[PDB]
C-alpha cells in the first residue's frame, strides 16, 4: 500500500553515491523527537549536506542601510515560552533540536550532481 | 568582589554617617541625637557579644565605656573597651577552650573565620607573650580591620564573594549560627577546633542552617557522603574524533 | 594479536615443546626496545589533539574539493567534517596501541582487517589518509629512536593503504 | 496481553472448552465501543508532541527542586529522558487505546517499574504529576468527542492508580 | 606553600637527606624549560577575560536550565557571582602552573568548595563543564591549538606543559565532585 | 525587599523596640495609595506583551549596528533572548509596583547586571533606551488614572538611573 | 525576610507569571481590613509587660519545681533570662501579625530555637506552657474578651486576625517542640 | 529476630541435631562484639532527641518543597509525625545495636514499608537523607569509640540500602 511521494523519495537512494550526490541519503526517516538528545544523538538529513557547514569570512556591514530597512522579529515574547522552568526550550540553546520534525528535508529536489 | 547576597539578601551595615566630621573644627561629628545612638550601643552589644542575654545589672558594669563613645564617636575604640571588659572575657575567656576564645574574637571583632592553622600558632604565641589584651589589640589594630570596617561600623559578617580561601566562608558560616543561636551552646569545645587543625572542611546542614532568606540553602546534595575523598584518582577522559583520551 | 611475546609462545605451541632460549632472546628483545616506544607512546599521546587538527587540515589543503563536493562521503558538511577527525583519530590511536604493545598486532585487528571493504562500499579514497599520515610523520616532533620506532608503525600503515 | 478477546479464550482453554455464545457475546461489545477508543487512539497519535511538551513542564513547575544538584533532573540529558519516558508512558496509553485492555500498560511500563525508580532515586508523584496534568486538559467537545474521553481518562486513571 | 623546588626539599628533608646531584636533573630539566612556562603563562593570562567569558556561556549552551527561574543561574546576581567563580578557578589554576606545583591549589580553593558548593546549592555537573570547558582551551592556547588568536612564539613543543595545566584542571574537577 | 513595612519592622529590631504609631503611620501610607499603584497593575499585566514588542524593536532602531557580525545581535535567537530580556524587567517593574518598594528590582535585575552586561559585552545604552522608550510611550489621559502613571514612571526612571 | 504582598510575588515568581486581576483579590481584601489589622496590633503591644509578667506567673502556678533548687528556672538570673524570652518571642509574633507573613518568625527567632534549649537545658513543656498562655490572652485582646482592660475599638469582627495570631502563636510552640 | 544465638538454633533446628562446636564457636564472637555495639547502643540511648531532632531538619533543607500545600508535610501535624517516624528509625538501630543482628529492624520498620510509603504519598527519599546525615555526622573519638562507630554505621547503611 505505498504512495506516490514515498517511491518517488526512495528510488533516489538506488544509485551509487558518486551518481545520486545527495540523493544517496535518502532512506532516513523522521524520529521521535528526544532521539535526537544527548545519549541517542540520531543525525538529521540536514548535518550531511553542505548548508549546515557554511561559515564565510564576508560579512554583511548592517550599518552601511539607511535607517528604516533592518527588520528583527522575535519568535514570541514570553519569558517561559523561549524557555520553559525546566530546560526544554526550542528557542534558546541545543534544545532547539528535539523538534519531532525537521529531522528529513526536501531539498533534494534541486538536482542529482 | 560582587558580593552576590550581600547587600539585596541581607540588609545594609550600621553605623556612624560620615568620618569628614572626625576632622573637627567646631565639633567632632553630626550630633546623632541621643534617639540615633541608644539604637548604635544596641547594636553593638548584640554583636561584639553576640546575642548574651545581658541583664541591666551587668549593662551596669559597661555605663563608662558607652560613655565616652556618645561623647566622642569612634567605634573601634568602644569595642575595644568592651572586650577588655569582664563581661566579655568572664563569658569568653572563663569557661572555654584556647582556640575557642581565639575563634569566637574572628566572629565578634572582625566577621570573618579564620583561614588557616597558622592564624591560629600566630594568635597562640601572641597570647602566651604577655596577655590576652595583646590579642585583641592585634586584632583591632589590624590592616584588615581597617579595610574591611573601619572606626565608623559595627563589625559584622560580610560576605566578600571573594575569599582568600573558601574554608574562611565556610568557617565563616558555621561561627555565625541563626538568629536566637548564642555561644554558650557547647561547653567551651570550639566547632573548627577538629577542622583547623586537620584541614578538612564541616557539615553541610549547619553551614546552610546560617545562610540567609532565599538562598536555596541545602539543596542539592547527593544522597552519598560530602566530604571529598583525598586519595582518589578518578580517571575522566576528554573527547577527540578518534577517541577519548585521558590527559591526566 | 602479534606481539613478539605471543609470537614466540605461538613458535613454542607449534612444536608442542617448552620455551627454549630462541623463546626467551625474543622477549628479551622487546623488553630492551620497549623504553623507546613507551616514550614515543607518551609524546603521540600529549601531542593528540594538535596532530589530528593538524592532519586533516593537511588533507583538506591537498584534496580542495572533499570540502566542495556536495554527498555523503565528502566533508563538505559539518557532520563529514566530524567523522574525518574521527577517523584520523582512530588512525593516531591504533599507532599508539602498536607502540605500547610492541608490534603491529592492535591495527592489524583493528584497523586493516576488512579495510577496504568499507573503502570500495563508502566511497572512501584511501590517498586522503596517507596525507593524513604523512603529515603526521613528518610533524610529530620527535628524535632518534622515538622517531625510528613511531615512523615504523606509521610507515606500515601508509604501506598497507598503498 | 489483557484484552477482551484474550480474556475470554484463556478462561476457555482453561476450562478446556469450545467458544460459546458468551464468548461471542463479549466481542460484539468490543465492537460497538472501538467506534469511540479508535478515535481517541488516533487523536492521540496525531498530536502527542504537543501533549508530552505540555505535560513535561507541568512536573517542574510543580517540583522546581527538581533541578538542584543532587537530584534527579540536574542536566538536559535527565531532563531529555524525562520527556522520553513520558512519551513512553503516552505511547502505551494510546496503545491500550487500541487493543482494548490494559495489556501494554500492564506489562511494558507498570510491571517492575517501581524497582526501578526506587533503585534510580525517581520520585514516583512527578512521573504521576504529568498523567494528572494530561487528565485536567480535557475539554469533552473539544479535544475528542464524549466517549473518546472517558475512554481515555479510564486509561489515565489506571495509569496513576498504578504508579500511586 | 610549596613550589617546585620546595617540593623536593620537603621530600628530602623526610629522609633527612641532602639535596645531591643525583636529585638535580629534575630541577635542572626544570630550569631548562623555565622560559617555555613563561611563555606559556602570559599566553593563558592573556585571553583570562575571554575564556570566562566563553565558559559560562558554553555551561548555559547545553543547560539551558540554568537561566530559568529558580536555576542556580537565574538572576543577575547569580551570573555575576558565577562570572567571579570562573575568574577564581583560572587564577589559581595559572598560579600553580607558574609555581609547577599545586600545592597552591586545593589549600587556598579546593580545600573547602565542594561543602561551600553544597550549602549554597550550586549544582556541581555544570561547574564541572565550566571546568572542562576553560580546560579544553587552555590547552588550545597553550599549544597555539586556537582557531584564531595567533600568538608568535618560538618553535618546539609545549606537549608536556600542555598535560601539566591539564592535570591542574583535573584535580580542581575532582575536589569538588 | 525594599518595602514600606520591611523599613519600619527592621528599624524596630535594630532598636530593640515595639512598633510605635510613628511606625503604624506608614502602613497607613500605604493603605493610601495601594489604590493608585496597583491599577497600573492590570495595565501592565495584561498589556505586557505589547509594550516589550514596541520597545525591542526601538531600540535595535534606536541602534542598528548591533546586528552587525561580532555584536550582540548577530543572530536569530540572541534577538529573541534580548525580547526575553526586556520581559523580564518588565515583570521586575510589575512586581515592584506591587510590593510597593523598589525591593524586587534591586536584588534581581539590578544587583550584579554590571558584570554580567560588561564579560558579554552588553551596551547598557541599548537596555536604557528601550526603557526610555517605553517612559514616554506613556500616555496619562488614555492609558491610566493620573496618579497611577506617575509612580509607573518613577518605578521605570528608577532602573533607568541606575542603568546609568 | 517577606511580608503579605512580597508573599504571592515570590509564589507568582516560581511561574514567571505576572501578578494579574485574578491574584489581586486577596491582597486588596489584605487591605481592606488594613486598619483591623492595626488597631489589633496596638492592642497587644499595648500589653506587652503585663502579657509576659502574667505568663511566666502562670507558667510557675503549674509547676513550682521551676523554683526549686536545682530548677531551670531557679536563681534571680535565669528568672531574668526566661523573663526576656516571653517579651522576645511576643515581639517576634506581633512582627509577624503586622507584615502578615510569619517569614521573619521562623527566619530570625525560631530558626535553631530547638537545639540552644537543648543545650542549655531549657525544659520544653513548660516553654509550650508560657507560649500557650500568651496565646489566649493575645486572643483575648484582639477579640476584646479581656476581663479587665476595655479597650474602645470599631464595631466589627475581628476573628479572622484572632485566627491568624493564634497560628503564628502555633509555629512558635511546634517550632521548639 | 535475625541474631546470633537464633540463627544457629534454627539452623540446628531445621537439621534435628543438636548444638555442635559451630553453634558455640559462633557465640563466642558474640561475647567480643558485645564490647562494642552495647556501648554504641548506650551512647545512642543517652542522647537520642539531640540526633532525631539533627537529622530531622536536614530533610527540610535537603527538600524545602515538603512544606508546600499538596505535599506531605504541610502542616505542624506531619512534621511532627515526620519527627516520630525518625525517632522510631533511630528506636529500631538502638535495639538491632543490641540484640546484635537486623531483627528489629526487618520487622518492626522494613517489611511493608514500601507499599506504606507509596500508599500515603511518602517520598522514600528524604526518609532516606535523615539517615545519610545522620551517618556522615560521626566521629569515633568524639562520638564514640572507634569499633562502635563502625557497628553504628554499618546499620545505618543496612536502613539506608533496605529503603532505598
Ligand atoms: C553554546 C552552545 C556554545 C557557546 C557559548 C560557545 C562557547 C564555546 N566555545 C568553545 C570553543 C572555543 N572557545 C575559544 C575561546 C576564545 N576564542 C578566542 O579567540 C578568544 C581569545 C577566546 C574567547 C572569546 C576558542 C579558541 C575555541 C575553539 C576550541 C579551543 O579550545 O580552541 C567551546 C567548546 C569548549 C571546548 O571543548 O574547547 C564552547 C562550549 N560554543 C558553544 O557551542
Ligand atoms: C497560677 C496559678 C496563676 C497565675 C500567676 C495567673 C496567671 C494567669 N492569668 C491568666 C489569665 C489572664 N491574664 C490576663 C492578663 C492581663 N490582665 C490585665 O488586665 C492585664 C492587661 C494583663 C496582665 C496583668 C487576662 C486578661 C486573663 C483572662 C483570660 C484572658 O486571656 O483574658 C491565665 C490563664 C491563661 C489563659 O488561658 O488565658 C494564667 C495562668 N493565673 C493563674 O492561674
Ligand atoms: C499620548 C500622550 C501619546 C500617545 C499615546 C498612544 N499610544 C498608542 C498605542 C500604544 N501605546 C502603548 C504604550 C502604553 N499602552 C499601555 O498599555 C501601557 C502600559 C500599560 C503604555 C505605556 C502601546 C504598547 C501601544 C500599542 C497598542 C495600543 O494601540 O494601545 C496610541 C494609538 C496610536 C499609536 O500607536 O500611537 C496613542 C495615540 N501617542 C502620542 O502621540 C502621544 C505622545
Ligand atoms: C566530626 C567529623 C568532627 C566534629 C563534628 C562536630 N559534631 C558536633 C556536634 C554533634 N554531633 C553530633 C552527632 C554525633 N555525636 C553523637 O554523640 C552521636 C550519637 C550518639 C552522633 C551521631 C551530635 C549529637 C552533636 C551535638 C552534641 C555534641 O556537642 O556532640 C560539633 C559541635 C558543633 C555542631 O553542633 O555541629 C562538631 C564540631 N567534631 C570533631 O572534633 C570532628 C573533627
Ligand atoms: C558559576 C559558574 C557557578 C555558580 C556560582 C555562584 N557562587 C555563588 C556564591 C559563592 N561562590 C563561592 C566560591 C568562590 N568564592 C571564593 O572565595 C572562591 C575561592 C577562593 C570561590 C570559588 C563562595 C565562597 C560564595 C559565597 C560568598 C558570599 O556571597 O558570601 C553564587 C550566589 C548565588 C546566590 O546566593 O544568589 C553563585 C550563582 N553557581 C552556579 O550555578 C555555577 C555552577
Ligand atoms: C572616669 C571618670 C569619669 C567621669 C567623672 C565622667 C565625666 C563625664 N560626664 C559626662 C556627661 C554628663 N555629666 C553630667 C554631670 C553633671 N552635670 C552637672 O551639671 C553636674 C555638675 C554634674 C552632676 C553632679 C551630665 C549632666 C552629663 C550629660 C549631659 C547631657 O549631655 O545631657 C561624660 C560624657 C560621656 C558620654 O555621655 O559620652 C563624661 C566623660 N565620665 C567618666 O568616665
Ligand atoms: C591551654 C592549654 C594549651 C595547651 C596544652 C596547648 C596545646 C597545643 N599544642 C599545639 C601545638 C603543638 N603542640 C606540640 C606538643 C607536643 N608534641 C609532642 O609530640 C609532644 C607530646 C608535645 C610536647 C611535649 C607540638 C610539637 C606542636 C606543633 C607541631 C607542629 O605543627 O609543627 C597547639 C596548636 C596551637 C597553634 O600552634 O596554633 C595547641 C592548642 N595550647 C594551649 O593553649
Ligand atoms: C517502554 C516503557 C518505558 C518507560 C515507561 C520508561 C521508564 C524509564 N524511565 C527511565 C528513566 C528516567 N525517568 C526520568 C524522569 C524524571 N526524573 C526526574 O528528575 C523527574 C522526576 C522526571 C522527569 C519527568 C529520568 C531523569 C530518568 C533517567 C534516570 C537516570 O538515568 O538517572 C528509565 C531508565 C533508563 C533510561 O531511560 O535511561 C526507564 C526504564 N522507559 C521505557 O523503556
Ligand atoms: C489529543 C489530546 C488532547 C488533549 C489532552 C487536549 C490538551 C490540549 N489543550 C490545548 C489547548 C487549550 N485547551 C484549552 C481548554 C479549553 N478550551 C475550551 O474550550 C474548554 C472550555 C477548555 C477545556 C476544559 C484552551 C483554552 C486552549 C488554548 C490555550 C492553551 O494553550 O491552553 C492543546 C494545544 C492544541 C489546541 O489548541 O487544542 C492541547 C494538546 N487537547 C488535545 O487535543
Ligand atoms: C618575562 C617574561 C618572559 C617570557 C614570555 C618568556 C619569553 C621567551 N620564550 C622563549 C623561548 C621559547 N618559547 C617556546 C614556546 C613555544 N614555541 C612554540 O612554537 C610553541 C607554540 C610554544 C610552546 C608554549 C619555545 C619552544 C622556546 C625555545 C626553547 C626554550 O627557550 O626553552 C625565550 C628564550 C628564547 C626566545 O627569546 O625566544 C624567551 C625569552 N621568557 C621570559 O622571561
Ligand atoms: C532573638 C531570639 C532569642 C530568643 C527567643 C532568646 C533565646 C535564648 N534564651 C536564652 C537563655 C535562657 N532562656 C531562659 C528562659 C526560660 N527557660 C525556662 O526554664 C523557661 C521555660 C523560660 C522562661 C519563660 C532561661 C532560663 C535562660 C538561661 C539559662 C541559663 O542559665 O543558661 C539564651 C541564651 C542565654 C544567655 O545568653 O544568657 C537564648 C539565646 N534569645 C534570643 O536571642
Ligand atoms: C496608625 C495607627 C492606626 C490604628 C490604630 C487604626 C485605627 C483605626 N481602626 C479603624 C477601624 C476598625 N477597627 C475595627 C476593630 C474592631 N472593632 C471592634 O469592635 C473590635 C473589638 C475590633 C477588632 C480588632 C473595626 C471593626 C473597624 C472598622 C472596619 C475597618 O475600618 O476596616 C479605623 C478606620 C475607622 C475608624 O477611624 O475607626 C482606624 C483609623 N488605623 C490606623 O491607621
Ligand atoms: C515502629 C516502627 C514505625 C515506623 C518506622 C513509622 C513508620 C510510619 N511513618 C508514618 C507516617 C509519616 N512519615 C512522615 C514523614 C515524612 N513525610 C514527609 O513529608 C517527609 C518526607 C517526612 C518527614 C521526615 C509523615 C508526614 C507521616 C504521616 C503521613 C500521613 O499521615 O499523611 C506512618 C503512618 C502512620 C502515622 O505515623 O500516622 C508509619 C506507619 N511508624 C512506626 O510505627
Ligand atoms: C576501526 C577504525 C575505523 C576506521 C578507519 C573507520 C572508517 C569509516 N569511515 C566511515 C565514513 C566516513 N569517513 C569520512 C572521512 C573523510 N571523508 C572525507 O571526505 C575526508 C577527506 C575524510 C576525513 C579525513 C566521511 C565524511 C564519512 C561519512 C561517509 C558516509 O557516511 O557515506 C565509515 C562508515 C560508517 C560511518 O558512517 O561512520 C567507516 C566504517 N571506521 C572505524 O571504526
Amino acid at each position: 500500500v505505498s504512495t506516490t511521494k514515498a517511491d518517488l523519495r526512495y528510488v533516489g537512494a538506488t544509485k551509487p553515491a558518486a551518481v545520486g550526490g545527495r540523493r544517496a541519503m535518502n532512506l532516513m526517516k523522521q524520529q521521535p523527537f528526544w532521539m535526537y538528545g544527548p545519549p541517542y544523538n540520531a543525525v538529521t538529513q540536514d548535518e550531511y549536506e553542505p548548508i549546515s557547514a557554511a561559515a564565510p569570512k564576508a560579512f554583511v556591514d548592517y550599518q552601511i542601510f539607511a535607517p528604516g530597512t533592518v527588520k528583527v522579529s522575535p519568535d514570541s515574547v514570553n519569558a517561559n515560552e523561549l524557555n520553559p522552568v525546566s530546560g526544554m526550550s526550542k528557542y534558546i540553546g541545543k534544545t532547539q533540536k528535539l523538534v519531532g520534525d525537521q529531522g528529513i528535508s526536501d531539498r533534494s529536489d534541486k538536482l542529482p550532481m | 568582589a560582587f558580593s552576590s547576597i550581600q547587600n539585596v539578601l541581607t540588609d545594609a551595615p550600621l553605623g556612624t554617617p560620615s568620618a569628614m566630621g572626625f576632622l573637627d573644627e567646631r565639633t567632632e561629628k553630626p550630633l546623632m541625637g541621643p534617639s540615633e545612638m541608644d539604637e548604635l550601643v544596641y547594636a553593638v552589644y548584640k554583636q561584639v557579644f553576640g546575642n548574651a542575654h545581658i541583664m541591666e545589672s551587668e549593662r551596669a558594669e559597661l555605663r563608662d565605656a558607652e560613655s565616652l563613645f556618645r561623647y566622642l564617636r569612634d567605634v573601634r575604640e568602644f569595642v575595644r573597651a568592651l572586650a577588655k571588659s569582664n563581661a566579655y572575657t568572664s563569658r569568653f575567656l572563663q569557661g572555654n577552650q584556647q582556640y575557642r576564645f581565639f575563634e569566637l574574637n574572628f566572629k565578634h571583632l572582625l566577621g570573618r573565620g579564620p583561614r588557616s592553622l597558622e592564624e591560629m600558632a600566630s594568635h597562640s604565641a601572641l597570647y602566651a607573650e604577655g596577655g590576652f589584651e595583646a590579642v585583641i589589640d592585634a586584632i583591632l589594630d589590624s590592616d584588615e580591620y581597617a579595610q574591611e570596617f573601619g572606626s565608623t561600623v559595627v563589625p559584622y559578617c560580610r560576605f566578600k564573594g571573594e575569599y582568600p580561601t573558601n574554608e574562611e566562608f565556610n568557617r565563616m558560616l558555621v561561627l555565625k549560627g541563626a538568629n536566637s543561636t548564642s555561644d554558650k551552646a557547647g561547653k567551651g569545645r570550639s566547632k573548627l577546633c577538629y577542622s583547623i587543625a586537620a584541614g578538612c572542611s564541616q557539615n553541610w546542614l549547619s553551614m546552610s542552617k546560617a545562610l540567609p532568606f532565599g538562598t536555596e540553602k541545602g539543596t542539592g546534595f547527593n544522597l552519598i557522603s560530602s566530604s571529598r575523598n583525598p586519595a582518589a584518582r578518578p580517571r575522566i577522559g576528554t573527547k577527540i574524533p578518534g577517541g577519548v583520551v585521558f590527559s591526566s | 594479536m602479534k606481539t613478539p611475546i605471543t609470537e614466540a609462545i605461538a613458535t613454542a605451541d607449534n612444536q608442542g615443546r617448552f620455551l627454549s632460549n630462541t623463546e626467551l632472546q625474543a622477549v628479551n628483545g622487546r623488553y630492551q626496545r620497549a623504553t623507546a616506544s613507551l616514550t614515543a607512546a607518551k609524546a603521540l599521546t600529549g601531542s593528540a589533539q594538535r596532530l589530528i587538527t593538524g592532519a586533516a587540515q593537511a588533507v583538506y589543503n591537498k584534496f580542495p574539493y572533499t570540502t566542495q563536493m556536495p554527498g555523503p562521503a565528502y566533508a563538505s558538511s559539518a557532520i563529514g567534517k566530524a567523522k574525518c577527525a574521527r577517523d584520523i583519530g582512530y588512525y593516531l590511536r591504533m599507532v599508539t596501541y602498536c607502540l605500547v604493545v610492541g608490534g603491529t598486532g592492535p591495527m592489524d585487528e583493528y584497523l586493516v582487517a576488512g579495510l577496504e571493504e568499507i573503502n570500495r562500499s563508502f566511497d572512501l579514497s584511501p590517498s586522503w589518509y596517507i596525507e593524513a599520515l604523512q603529515y603526521i610523520k613528518n610533524s610529530h616532533g620527535l628524535s632518534g629512536q622515538v622517531a625510528n620506532e613511531a615512523n615504523a608503525y606509521i610507515d606500515y600503515a601508509i604501506n598497507t593503504l598503498s | 496481553m489483557k484484552s477482551v478477546i484474550t480474556t475470554v479464550v484463556s478462561a476457555a482453554d482453561a476450562a478446556g472448552r469450545f467458544p460459546s455464545n458468551s464468548d461471542l457475546e463479549s466481542i460484539q461489545g468490543n465492537i460497538q465501543r472501538s467506534a469511540a477508543r479508535l478515535e481517541a487512539a488516533e487523536k492521540l497519535a496525531g498530536n502527542h508532541e504537543a501533549v508530552v511538551k505540555e505535560a513535561g513542564d507541568a512536573c517542574f513547575a510543580k517540583y522546581a527542586y527538581l533541578k538542584n544538584p543532587g537530584e534527579a533532573g540536574e542536566n538536559q540529558e535527565k531532563i531529555n529522558k524525562c520527556y522520553r519516558d513520558v512519551d513512553h508512558y503516552m505511547r502505551l496509553v494510546n496503545y491500550c487505546l487500541v487493543v482494548g485492555g490494559t495489556g501494554p500498560l500492564d506489562e511494558w511500563g507498570i510491571a517492575g517499574a517501581r524497582e526501578v525508580y526506587r533503585t534510580l532515586n525517581l520520585p514516583t508523584s512527578a512521573y504521576v504529576a504529568s498523567i494528572a496534568y494530561t487528565r485536567d486538559r480535557l475539554c469533552v467537545p473539544r479535544d475528542m468527542s464524549a466517549q473518546a474521553g472517558v475512554e481515555f481518562s479510564a486509561y489515565l486513571d489506571y495509569l496513576i492508580n498504578a504508579l500511586s | 606553600m610549596l613550589d617546585a623546588f620546595s617540593r623536593v626539599v620537603v621530600n628530602s628533608d623526610a629522609k633527612a637527606a641532602y639535596v645531591g646531584g643525583s636529585d638535580l636533573q629534575a630541577l635542572k630539566s626544570f630550569i631548562a624549560d623555565g622560559n617555555k612556562r613563561l611563555d606559556a603563562v602570559n599566553s593563558i593570562v592573556s585571553n583570562a577575560s575571554c575564556m570566562v567569558s566563553d565558559a559560562v556561556s558554553g555551561m548555559i549552551c547545553e543547560n539551558p536550565g540554568l537561566i530559568s527561574p529558580g536555576g542556580n543561574c537565574y538572576t543577575n546576581r547569580r551570573m555575576a557571582a558565577c562570572l567571579r567563580d570562573g575568574e577564581i578557578i583560572l587564577r589559581y589554576v595559572s598560579y600553580a602552573l607558574l609555581a609547577g606545583d599545586a600545592s597552591v591549589l586545593e589549600d587556598r580553593c579546593l580545600n573547602g568548595l565542594k561543602e561551600t558548593y553544597i550549602a549554597l546549592g550550586v549544582p556541581t555537573n555544570s561547574s564541572i563543564r565550566a571546568v572542562s570547558i576553560m580546560k579544553a582551551q587552555a590547552v588550545a592556547f597553550i599549544t597555539n591549538t586556537a582557531t584564531e588568536r595567533k600568538m608568535s612564539f618560538a618553535a618546539g613543543d609545549c606537549t608536556s606543559l600542555a598535560s601539566e595545566v591539564a592535570s591542574y584542571f583535573d584535580r580542581v574537577g575532582a575536589a569538588i565532585s
